[PDB]
């Protein structure tokens, strides 16, 4: 599961994602390789860990 | 070496508690204390 974290768009637009029960170790960390979909996300972000 | 809670593989998860057991005890432990040394005052 992918979750969604938000203050709320009245707030501000930066969200932080939670990848649910699997390790960041494993996480595909196709970043500027988003285009070329290995992912079934299309979104991809490298920010903080 | 078979888990049977591979149970992920048909999509089926389970979420940890936003309370761990540490905190459970440590509200309990707050319990015991203020029961302990205030009585029903606290």
């Amino acid at each position: 599961g992918v979750s969604v974290i938000t203050p709320g768009t009245n707030t501000s637009n930066q969200v932080a994602v939670l990848y649910q029960g699997v390790n960041c170790t494993e996480v595909p960390v196709a970043i500027h390789a988003d285009q070329l979909t290995p992912t079934w996300r299309v979104y991809s972000t490298g920010s903080n860990v | 070496r078979d888990l049977i809670c591979a149970q992920k593989f048909k999509g089926l998860t389970v979420l940890p508690p936003l309370l761990t057991d540490e905190m459970i005890a440590q509200y309990t432990s707050a319990l015991l204390a203020g029961t302990i040394t205030s009585g029903w005052t606290f």
